[PDB]
């Protein structure tokens, strides 16, 4: 009942009359301002796309949770993902500073062919029922495109996000990252960087930045705060000896004690800088994350030898080193391990963190895993980060059969008055739980069994045992052949033996009576 | 498992082997290889535990391996013994090659020549086991235990996933032989003529097989 | 700065524990000192001291000089 805009207008309106900084802080419009921003959820709904790489013309909606994409090569898979990245690249500039350029588009990435003469791109934004739209453009050579792009709606929301967050600190920013593929301020207090692309497989960064880590909370857990933490233990040995040894002057010196010690911590713990992101609760809660995602391990920790030093996991009863992972354990590690360190570092108020809100982008996730990791990759991604909305795109059909068939769609294309242009379709049956090549038939309509040439007489025996016809010599030597390729106890050749004694068992006793 | 029927005794070259020369590494390989034709024989072609074939219709062989039913250490009275003898699969998580890295009370053990193991265990069509229910505490123990050490019964893949496929890739003559049997029972019949009938030609159809008990147990059930 | 590290290893854990515990006592001793001078309880507590203070001299740094640590940096 308290729409976004009216609250808008109604804290910029009483801020225009008002001078007084204090008097705003506490004002009403203000708490309803951040009331209202936090109970929204930021999700984009719908991409348009025109005269872009090979797509001609098209409008997808997305879903609010999971989105996955099937196809073969060269059907624009990545493209989405590109449109996405620049739709994404302008309210990020325009987040950092107020009027500044975004990505454009590259010249050889417009349409090739005769009578193109423009490509555009436009998107839709909703939070709550606060909708926004954006439009880009470009033009081939000397034509005439659709004059200049629309960014009125970003601006908006640029400038909401500027306010809330010039007043209030502490505050919360929505989360993009984008996973590409090989191709090729609080961030920059400890190591990290502000920028959109981010690579897997650069395991070695992330365990230095692991380590300096540890060090730097190390470093912190020593010196002055240990005075503090001496105080508070002589604060409970007194207390103790004035109030509860005392019991198995006494309440004067136990009320007297107890002041003391209350003042004396409570001064000292006010004092300073306030818990905000520190070292220690960063590594921690990094190392806490982790460990949720991976529930097989006990726990992991850095420890320095008498010649060396190493990263230790127990698992079980065994101890291992990180060393020894696979490259898919490490891809994991890292992807994780990154998503992790920014959803810490973008929600430094919220008790758990790991509740924001924000869009991610994966392409090919199935890249460089075993069979067994793949069948359930998405359940963790899907449970460990729960209000978040993932777009990704695979070519496993072990993945397809972990997704519900209401987030998924295909790409195929055909041609309609003459020209060749992209279509999207869905699934015709439910794929969560059915088998591999169930879901390889269904959720990509292709081909389960291959076309060897091996496979052929058994196609041919088989449809020879339909028609009556297991006695010519041509099937005599087929199945010679067929015999001698698989073996006597092969189960498809059992199964096809099968039939022959289920005819002869049926006239049998069918003549019997 | 099943009952084995253990033949009259005919351990040739063990009786040679006495005590005082223990040494079970000092077998010969002809010793090795009489043996063998032995345990084929009175054992078919399957694993005495999980039943899956051990020996093709014969370059690569089956990894096979003989398994004391009682402890060398703990029962070294048996170590030549005849009746401790078994055949096991290569299998490096199941069977031999995991009882042995288990701790358990011997005397709590179901034995394959001594007792029938259709009184305890039920198979159904998913490939899971299920215990009977009215046994005694004593019987549930060992039921319940025999499973644990032999890790016959677990959560995913492992056996589960083989017996899953050879009971769906045999469920077509199931499915036909008792389409015939209803048949049969609308027109009208002897049901022991029929029954008779039908039972010998599903036996002898289902002769040296993998996993061969778990079909049979699915059979009846579905039979009227 | 590996060695550094190191002794900062041997810094936490365990020696914390009885760092903390005989300063507890000490505070302990301290309030004795006070209050004009105050069996029974004192007893019992005084040979609590003693006995960590016995522990831990027992072990002696667990490795003595092997452990090393603070005293190579040192
Ligand atoms: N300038 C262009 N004009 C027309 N078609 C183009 C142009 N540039 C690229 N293409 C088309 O793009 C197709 C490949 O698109 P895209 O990179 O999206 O494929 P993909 O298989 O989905 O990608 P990926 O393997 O990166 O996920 C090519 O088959 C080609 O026909
Ligand atoms: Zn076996």
């Amino acid at each position: 009942k308290m729409n976004l805009e009216t609250c808008y207008v109604d804290f910029l309106e009483l801020e225009s009359h008002v001078i007084n900084e204090d008097y705003l802080k506490e004002s009403v419009e203000l708490q309803k301002l951040i009331s209202t921003l936090n109970e929204s959820k930021f999700h984009l709904n719908k991409i348009g796309i025109h005269d872009f790489k090979r797509i001609r013309e098209l409008q997808i909606s997305l879903e609010d949770d999971l989105t996955v994409f099937v196809g073969d090569n060269g059907f624009g898979k990545s493209t989405i993902l590109d449109a996405i990245a620049i739709v994404l690249s302008w309210l990020r500039s325009n987040i950092e500073k107020e009027s500044k350029p975004g990505t454009y588009i590259k010249s050889h990435e417009v349409n090739n062919s005769v009578d193109v003469e423009y490509a555009s791109i436009d998107a839709n934004i909703k939070l709550k029922d606060f909708n926004t739209s954006i439009l880009i453009t470009k033009a081939k050579e000397g034509a005439y495109y659709s004059r200049n792009n629309e960014l009125l709606g970003v601006k908006k929301l640029a400038s909401i996000y500027r306010l809330v967050n010039k007043y209030v600190d502490n505050a919360s920013l929505p989360l993009m990252a984008y996973y590409s593929i090989a191709r090729s301020t609080v961030w920059s207090k400890f190591d990290v960087y502000d920028e959109i692309e981010f690579d897997r497989n650069d395991f070695t960064d992330f365990f230095q930045w692991l380590v300096f880590l540890h060090n730097r909370a190390s470093q912190e857990k020593l010196s002055e705060s240990q005075t503090t933490i001496n105080a508070l233990f002589s604060d409970i040995q007194s207390l103790k000896a004035t109030l509860t040894q005392l019991s198995a002057s006494t309440v004067i010196k136990g009320l007297e004690l107890s002041l003391k010690e209350k003042l004396n911590y409570m001064k000292s713990l006010q004092s300073g800088e306030h818990k905000f992101n520190n070292a220690v609760s960063l590594y921690d809660s990094v190392i806490n994350t982790i460990l949720k995602f991976l529930p097989e391990f006990q726990w992991i920790k850095l420890v320095y030898g008498d010649d060396d030093y190493k990263i230790i996991l127990k698992k079980g009863e065994v101890e291992l080193d990180i060393q020894q992972l696979s490259q898919g354990e490490k891809t994991i590690f890292t992807l994780v391990g990154d998503l992790a360190r920014r959803l810490i570092l973008l929600n430094p108020n919220l008790s758990n963190p790991l509740l924001g809100y924000g869009i991610v982008l994966i392409d090919e996730i199935d890249l460089h895993l075993h069979p067994q990791w793949q069948q359930t990759i998405i359940e963790r991604l899907t449970s460990t980060f729960p209000n978040v909305q993932f777009v990704i795109t695979t070519h496993s059909p072990q993945v397809l059969s972990t997704v519900s068939s209401r987030s998924v769609r295909i790409l195929q294309e055909v041609e309609v008055d003459g020209v060749n242009d992209l279509i999207v379709s869905h699934p015709d049956y439910q794929i969560k739980g059915v088998s591999n090549q169930d879901a390889l038939l269904y959720g990509m309509r292709t081909d389960p069994i291959p076309s060897t040439k091996e496979n052929g007489w058994l196609e041919e025996y088989k449809k020879l045992v339909e028609l009556n016809r297991y006695s010519s010599d041509e099937a005599l030597l087929l199945r010679e052949k067929v015999i001698k390729h698989f073996g006597l106890d092969h189960p498809l050749v059992q199964e096809c033996d099968d039939l022959i004694s289920v005819l002869e068992f049926k006239n049998k006793i069918n003549q019997h009576f | 498992m099943k009952y084995l029927s253990r033949q009259m005794p005919g351990p040739s070259v063990l009786n040679k082997f006495d005590y005082r020369r223990d040494d079970w590494n000092s077998l010969s390989s002809n010793d090795k290889k009489e043996i063998w034709e032995e345990i084929i024989k009175m054992q078919g072609k399957l694993c005495a535990y999980c039943e899956k074939k051990i020996e093709h219709h014969k370059k690569n062989k089956v990894e096979r391996h003989i398994e004391h039913f009682y402890r060398k250490s703990y029962y070294k009275n048996l170590t030549f013994e005849w009746s401790n003898l078994f055949g096991s699969c290569g299998e490096p998580q199941r069977c031999g090659f995991y009882k042995d890295k288990q701790k358990y009370n011997d005397d709590d053990l179901i034995k394959a020549d001594r007792q029938n193991p259709d009184v305890f265990f039920h198979f159904l069509e998913n490939g899971d086991v299920h215990i009977r229910e009215g046994l005694n505490e004593k019987e549930h123990k060992m039921a319940e235990v025999t499973l644990r050490v032999f890790n016959l019964n677990p959560s995913s893949g492992g056996v589960k996933a083989e017996r899953r496929r050879a009971i769906e890739l045999s469920m077509t003559l199931i499915k036909e032989l008792v389409g015939c049997a209803s048949q049969l029972i609308e027109s009208g019949c002897e049901i022991e003529d029929v029954r008779s009938m039908v039972f010998d030609e599903f036996k002898k159809n289902v002769k040296d097989r993998c996993f061969t008990t778990a079909i049979k147990h699915v059979f009846e059930n579905r039979m009227p």
